[PDB]
C-alpha cells in the first residue's frame, strides 16, 4: 500500500529479490541508476532483479476473510493461546492463596491449643480459688 | 416616580402603560445594569400584578423579550429573573431551556443555577459540572456530595480539577482540606507521595513529614531540611531517629536563634567532637546574657578548668559588654 | 559572588578581600564562608594575618585553632597561669 | 505563640488516629475480598469458638440487626506475640497438609 | 473459604484477652 523510499501511495509497485520490500518502480529504478543497490539492506540489486507485481497466474483468488479456511484455523489459535494465559491467571493466583491457606491454618492449629490451655487454666483458677 | 405613581395607580393600568411608555423614553437615557434590571423586574413585576389580576404570562414574555432586545451580566440576572418566576410559574425545565439557549448562544444566570442546583439534588453530576463550563465554596460543596454518596475516588478528582483553576493561592483554600481528606482515606505510598509533590508548588511540609515517618524517615529528614519553628521541629523528628542528628542539627541551625543553639548546645558539651562542641559553646556564648555567664562559669565550676580561663572567659563577655555599650 | 570573584592574587590582596567579603557575609552557609576565610588569610601578609585572621576568629575548636595560628616561652608561661593570650603572643612574637 | 501549628498538630493527631482504626478493624478484610444470616449461626451451633467469630462477622458487616461495637490495638500486639512464640519439620508438615486439602 | 478461616483467627486472638483478664483477675484473688 505504501512505498518504503518515499512514502506514498506507489502507482506502480515492483518488489525487490534481495530485500524483500514494495517498491515504486519510477523511485527505485533511480535508486539503482544512482548506485545497483537496494536501499534498506545495501544489497546488490539490478533493474532486471526487480518484479513488477502480478496475479498469481491460472488460480483464482478471493480477499482476505473470517469466512476463508485458513484465515479461520489461525483464529482458533489465538482463542486457545489467550485461553492458555487465562489459566496462568488462575493457576498462579492458586499458588498464593493455598499457601496462604497453609500458614493460616497452621497459625489455627498453633493456636486454638492455646485457647484450650488458658479455657483449663482459667476455670482451674477459678475452681481452686473459690473452694478454698 | 413610577413606583409612588404606581402607589397612586382608579386607572391603574393607566399608571402601569404610561409606565411602560416611560420605559421607552428612559431606555435612551440608558446607553447597563441596575437600570435594565430595575426595568425588568419592575415590567415583570406589572405582569406580576397582572398575573393576579389574570391579565400575563405572554406579555411577560413580551418585556422579558425586550430584556434580551437590552443592549450584561445584570441582564443576565434579567434571564435569571425571568426564569426565576417561570419556574415559580405552574414550567421548570422550559426555563432552563431558554437559559442554556442563551449560554449555549455564547453567565449571570449560573447565580440563578447556585440558586437552582443547590435545591436540585432534593444525575445531578452532570448538572453541577455545567457550572464548571462557565466559586471554591461551590466546589468543596460538590464534593462533599459525593462524599455523602461516598464516591470517594471520584471526589478526589474533583479537587483535581478544581485546583488546575484557580493557582496558588484559592487552591491552597482548596488544598488543605483535600489533603486532609485523602490522606484519611487510603492512608500506597508512590501515589500520595506524588500528591505531595504536586502539592509543593508550610504545612503541607508538616503534612507530608508526618506522612512519611509512619509509612522512608531520613527521606522525610531531608524533606524538612529542604522559621523559628520548623527549626525546632526538623531538631524534634530527628531526636526521634536518636540523639546524635540533634547536636548536628544545631549547626545547620545558627545559620532569638541563638537561644535555640545554646539550647542544643546545653545538653550537648554539658552531657559530653565533644571538644569541637564546647569550643562551639564558647562561640556561641560570644556569639551575641548573665544566665550564659552562669552556664560558662556552671562549666568551669564542674571542673573537679582553670581561673585562668575562666577570668579570661569573664573578660571577652566584658569586651562583648564594651562592644554592646559601644553600640548605638 | 562579585566578592569572592575578586581574585586572590599575592597575599594581601586576596586578605584584602578577606575583609570585604566576611562583612559582606557577616551583615547578609556560615560556617563554609568561615572557613574559606580562614584559608584565604593562613594562605597569605604570612606576618600580618597572624592578627587580622585572630581578630575576627573570636566573633566567628576555638582553642586548637588559636594554638595553631599563634605557633613563645613567655606566651607558654602566660597560658599555664585564651583567646587573649594567644592575641598577646602572635603581636610580639 | 503558636499559629497553624496546633491545627496542623491537630490535622497529624486525627491522621494517627485513622491511621490506628483503619489497620486494627479487621485483617481480612483490610487486605482483600457474605449475606446475613442469624439461622446458620443458630444451625452451626445445633462449639463456642464457632458462635464467637459468627458475632464477630455480623458485627463487622454492618434480616440483620447490629449492635456489638466495643471490643485495644496494644492487646492484640500483645496477643498476636504471645501465640507466635508457642507455635524444616513443620514446614514439611504445613506442605503435606496443603497438597491433602488439595486432593 | 481462606477469607471465613481469617476472621476466626483474628475473632479468637480476641477471646484468649478476655481468657487472660479472667486469669489475671484469678491470679489476684488466690494471692490475697
Amino acid at each position: 500500500l505504501i512505498c518504503s523510499i518515499s512514502n506514498e501511495v506507489p502507482e506502480h509497485p515492483c518488489v525487490s529479490p534481495v530485500s524483500n520490500h514494495v517498491y515504486e518502480r519510477r523511485l527505485i529504478e533511480k535508486y539503482i541508476a544512482e548506485n545497483g543497490t537496494d536501499p534498506i539492506n545495501n544489497q546488490p540489486l539490478s533493474e532486471e532483479q526487480l518484479i513488477d507485481i502480478k496475479v498469481a497466474h491460472p488460480i483464482r483468488p478471493k480477499p482476505p476473510s473470517a469466512t476463508s479456511i485458513p484465515a479461520i484455523l489461525k483464529a482458533l489459535q489465538d482463542e486457545w493461546d489467550a485461553v492458555m494465559l487465562h489459566s496462568f491467571t488462575l493457576r498462579q493466583q492458586l499458588q498464593t492463596t493455598r499457601q496462604e491457606l497453609s500458614h493460616a491454618l497452621y497459625q489455627h492449629d498453633a493456636a486454638c491449643r492455646v485457647i484450650a490451655r488458658l479455657t483449663k487454666e482459667v476455670t482451674a483458677a477459678r475452681e481452686a480459688l473459690a473452694t478454698l | 416616580v413610577d413606583d409612588l405613581a404606581s402607589v397612586w395607580c382608579c386607572g391603574e393600568l393607566e399608571l402601569r402603560h404610561e409606565n411602560y411608555d416611560e420605559a421607552l423614553r428612559l431606555l435612551r437615557k440608558a446607553t447597563l445594569p441596575a437600570r435594565r434590571a430595575e426595568y425588568f423586574d419592575g415590567s415583570e413585576p406589572v405582569q406580576n400584578r397582572v398575573y393576579k389580576s389574570l391579565k400575563w404570562s405572554m406579555l411577560a414574555d413580551l418585556e422579558e423579550s425586550l430584556g434580551t432586545f437590552q443592549s450584561y451580566d445584570r441582564i443576565l440576572d434579567l434571564r435569571i429573573a425571568t426564569p426565576q418566576i417561570v419556574i415559580n410559574y405552574a414550567f421548570l425545565e422550559e426555563h432552563k431551556y431558554f437559559e442554556e439557549s442563551f449560554k449555549a448562544y455564547e453567565s449571570l444566570f449560573k447565580w440563578p443555577n447556585v440558586s437552582d442546583i443547590w435545591s436540585t439534588y432534593l444525575g445531578g453530576r452532570k448538572l453541577e459540572r455545567a457550572r464548571d463550563l462557565f466559586l471554591d465554596g461551590c466546589p468543596p460543596k460538590y464534593a462533599k456530595t459525593l462524599y455523602l454518596l461516598y464516591a470517594q475516588l471520584e471526589e478526589e478528582w474533583g479537587l483535581a480539577r478544581h485546583a488546575m483553576a484557580v493557582y496558588e493561592r484559592a487552591t491552597r483554600a482548596v488544598e488543605p482540606a483535600q489533603q486532609y481528606d485523602m490522606f484519611n482515606i487510603y492512608i500506597a505510598e508512590i501515589y500520595g507521595v506524588t500528591h505531595t509533590r504536586g502539592i509543593y508548588q508550610h504545612a503541607r511540609e508538616m503534612c507530608l513529614r508526618f506522612a512519611d515517618m509512619e509509612c522512608g524517615e531520613i527521606d522525610r529528614a531531608r524533606a524538612i531540611y529542604s522559621t523559628w519553628k520548623d527549626f525546632e521541629v526538623r531538631h524534634g523528628n530527628e531526636d526521634t531517629i536518636k540523639e546524635m542528628l540533634r547536636i548536628r542539627r544545631s549547626v545547620q541551625a545558627t545559620y532569638f536563634m541563638a537561644s535555640q543553639m545554646l539550647k542544643v548546645s546545653g545538653s550537648a558539651t554539658g552531657t559530653v567532637a565533644p571538644g569541637q562542641s564546647g569550643m562551639d559553646d564558647m562561640k556561641l556564648l560570644e556569639q551575641r546574657l548573665a544566665a550564659e555567664a552562669e552556664r560558662d562559669q556552671p562549666l568551669r565550676a564542674q571542673s573537679k578548668l582553670f581561673v585562668r580561663s575562666d577570668a579570661s572567659r569573664e573578660e571577652l563577655a566584658e569586651l562583648a559588654q564594651q562592644v554592646n555599650p559601644e553600640e548605638i | 559572588a562579585n566578592p569572592h570573584n575578586y581574585d586572590a592574587w599575592f597575599d594581601y590582596l586576596r586578605l584584602v578581600e578577606s575583609d570585604a567579603e566576611a562583612e559582606a557575609v557577616r551583615e547578609v552557609n556560615v560556617p563554609p564562608i568561615q572557613e574559606k576565610r580562614h584559608w584565604k588569610r593562613y594562605i597569605y601578609w604570612i606576618n600580618y594575618a597572624l592578627y587580622e585572621e585572630l581578630e575576627a576568629k573570636d566573633p566567628e575548636q576555638a582553642s586548637l585553632e588559636l594554638i595553631p595560628h599563634k605557633k613563645a616561652k613567655m606566651w607558654i608561661l602566660y597560658a599555664q597561669f585564651r583567646a587573649l593570650g594567644t592575641s598577646i603572643g602572635k603581636c610580639p612574637k | 505563640e503558636e499559629r497553624e501549628i496546633d491545627d496542623t498538630y491537630i490535622e497529624d493527631a486525627a491522621d494517627v488516629d485513622a491511621r490506628k482504626q483503619a489497620i486494627r478493624d479487621a485483617e481480612r478484610v483490610k487486605e482483600m475480598k457474605a449475606v446475613q444470616k442469624d439461622l446458620p449461626r443458630p444451625s452451626e451451633v445445633n462449639l463456642r469458638p464457632l458462635n464467637v467469630e459468627p458475632p464477630l462477622t455480623d458485627l463487622q458487616k454492618s434480616t440483620m440487626l447490629h449492635y456489638d461495637l466495643l471490643h485495644e490495638p496494644s492487646g492484640n500486639k500483645k496477643g498476636k506475640t504471645v501465640g507466635f512464640g508457642t507455635n524444616t519439620y513443620l514446614e514439611h508438615n504445613p506442605y503435606e497438609k496443603f497438597s491433602k486439602e488439595e486432593l
